[PDB]
């Protein structure tokens, strides 16, 4: 019935406070209220950018120019990643931390980045294992080098990329 | 690190609430201030007479508040936790902290 | 729109600024023909609104900046890497073997009484240690924690963490059908250690490896549960030496320290089997210290013992089974 | 002046240059006549930046 999250602009700021002159003394004298006004109109400045403040901070939103820093703090540098896939490699690294490269577990990663039916996997008998793309949205090869990592230390792995089914 | 329940607090909801504890035979003074918008309970800690306070944190439920701070000197090495006593989902509100209200505020000691 | 949060950075505006569209906006309700000069009972009610104002803005820019890597001090050092899951260590013991108290009953190790900093010398032991500062915490907050299993990065983390005595690690993967260029036999990979036990990895081994042996390595160690043997290698086996040469303003005494020192960090990092660059060795120094006080810079690198005429500028490697090492009674300073 | 970056290493992304060609802004700051460049720094800086 109500948001957990509190920080959010502060609905009809202006409008209050103006509620606090004592008796309408003042109110319809249209020189009080523009210097009042004036003054409390800039605080709605301040105000809503103290949302972005910690709105944009997150790794969701962050731009290139400061998810570095959140990449940096992980020790996933840029190198050479564009903005819309250093976002992924950053969310790939850090999901590998609570990982077991299972069958189940493998084709939940992959979901997030091909979408619900993007994506497929073939298994064989002597560890053998394909990955199948059907609706990449980001070019794969820098992404690849990951795509390993959260595989069982004896996979044997093919990668076969295309559109549509 | 067996720990051992020996301490509980209470509330009464005043918004500047500010009194003294003992906790492992040292002496130390709390305060706590009510925040609005935030909806939470503010939390300082210090010695007695101290020029500043020197741990600030914000309350919430069963999250370890002084796990980043066991290495100075006058910090207790204790657990302090907030968990509910009703339904789990409940979350820290301004009047039911409490060992009946709500939720048991609780500071529990290592065996040593 | 200037001001605040903007990606490439935080803006934050003047004193004077603030005041000057403040005057402009107020202007604009009353017209150009309204005092605001200086000292007018106007612009000192300004004055007073904007400074508190002011306030604000400082506190958002202190509060942005308290929190990024490089502003991090103090207890809000603590609190930044505390979002990682880790926390600064306390006031730690000796250990020792047969002030001090045995650690636990002996029959047919050795603990210290004190709580802290500490009879500490052969023929009368771990000593200071008092409260781990904040560089080595940057330092500590390198490594990662996972509770993975069968992954690379599993391996590791779990193996730096309850392997007493590790130092590096490394994996070597073979994923194929036939024997790769190291002779690892086919689905089949090798780890290698420097330092720590070898009745004791095996078992931390065991609890984080997929239920297929796949191990494969110089020495093994049985282990039950149904008995089976884990595999694995140690390295060791090199240390170097370096001469340093410049152009310019003798670095007195005290820089050669920091410039020493702060080489033997990068060389000692580097991955077992691994490459130093010897352009990377240049920047190291032209970071160390305030630029603009060199002309030339040249690096060296020999291993011990070997004559001076070995000295070399090539970047150098090393094999599977060798590490890298630096210490002190190296790095020869002089002038060209 | 115009300068020329060799390098071996990954592939530098576009937007990614930016950082070490506003780096090379050093390279402004020489003095009358007793301007030298010093190949050596703008090495570290480019490397630094």
């Amino acid at each position: 019935l109500k948001d957990v999250n509190h920080i959010h602009p502060l609905p009809d700021f202006v409008r209050g406070g103006f509620d606090y002159v004592p008796s309408d003394i003042f109110s319809g004298k249209e020189n009080f209220e523009q210097t009042l006004r004036i003054l409390l109109e800039r605080l709605e400045f301040i105000d809503q950018k103290m949302v972005e403040l910690a709105e944009l901070r997150t790794t969701l939103n962050a731009e290139d120019a400061i998810l570095d820093e959140i990449g940096r703090q992980l020790g996933i540098y840029r190198n050479g990643l564009n903005d819309p896939e250093y976002r992924a490699v950053i969310m790939i690294l850090t999901g590998n931390n609570s990982k077991s490269g299972t069958r189940a577990d493998i084709i939940a990663t992959l979901k997030q980045l091909f979408g619900e039916d993007g994506v497929t996997t073939y298994k064989g008998y002597n560890y053998r294992l394909d990955i199948n793309i059907f609706n990449t949205c980001m070019e794969v090869t820098d992404i690849l080098p990951e795509i390993i990592d959260m595989l069982p230390l004896v996979t044997h792995l093919r990668v076969v990329e295309n559109q549509g089914y | 690190r067996t720990v051992v329940r020996t301490f509980d607090f209470e509330l009464s909801g005043y918004p500047d609430e500010t009194f003294r504890v003992v906790l492992d035979s040292v002496t130390y003074e709390l305060r706590f201030m009510w925040n609005e918008r935030d909806e939470s309970w503010f939390m300082s800690l210090g010695d007695i007479g101290a020029q500043r306070p020197t741990i600030t944190s914000k309350l919430t439920c069963y999250s370890d508040i002084l796990a980043p701070y066991r290495y100075l000197d006058n910090v207790p090495d204790g657990n302090l936790y907030l968990w509910p006593l009703g339904d789990i989902r409940t979350r820290a509100g301004r009047f039911n902290i409490g060992p009946l209200k709500g939720i048991q505020m609780t500071y529990s000691s290592l065996i040593e | 729109e200037n001001y605040g949060l903007t990606g490439s950075g935080f803006n934050l505006p003047p004193m004077d600024d603030l005041v000057q569209e403040t005057k402009k906006t107020f202007k604009s309700a009353f017209g150009e023909d309204f005092n605001t000069e200086s000292n007018s009972v106007a612009d000192k009610l300004i004055q007073i609104f904007n400074e508190r104002e002011y306030q604000l803005w400082l506190l958002m820019g202190s509060v942005y900046y308290a929190q990024t890597m490089q502003g991090a001090e103090g207890i809000y050092l603590d609190d930044l890497l505390g979002k990682r899951g880790i926390y600064r260590l306390g006031k730690t013991r000796s250990t020792g073997t047969v002030d001090y108290e045995l650690s636990s009953d002996v029959q047919v190790d050795v603990r210290s009484i004190e709580p802290g900093y500490i009879r500490d010398v052969h023929s009368v032991f771990i000593d200071g240690s008092d409260v781990e500062s904040d560089n080595e915490y940057r330092i500590r907050a390198a490594t990662s924690i996972s509770e993975g299993k069968a992954t690379r990065p599993a391996i590791l983390a779990a193996l730096l963490n309850k392997v007493e005595g590790i130092e590096k690690v490394r994996i070597f993967n073979n994923n194929t059908d036939k024997t790769n260029s190291l002779g690892i036999p086919p689905y089949r990979f090798m780890v290698v250690c420097y330092g720590g036990g070898t009745a004791e990895i095996s078992q931390v081994l065991y609890d984080t490896i997929a239920t297929s042996n796949n191990t494969y390595g110089d020495t093994f160690y049985d282990i039950t549960t149904q008995v089976e043997r884990i595999w694995h290698t140690k390295a060791a086996a090199r240390q170097l030496a370096i001469r340093v040469r410049y152009r310019g303003r003798p670095l007195s005494l005290t820089e050669e320290t920091a410039i020493a020192n702060g080489l033997a960090t990068a060389v000692n990092g580097t991955m077992i089997a691994g490459t130093l660059y010897n352009v990377r060795l240049v920047g190291t120094v032209m970071s160390s210290t305030s630029p603009d006080r060199f002309t030339q810079v040249y690096v060296d690198i020999k291993n011990k013992g070997q004559p001076d005429s070995a000295y070399v500028n090539t970047d150098v490697t090393a094999s599977t089974t060798q590490v890298l090492s630096l210490e002190l009674e190296d790095v020869i300073f002089s002038q060209i």
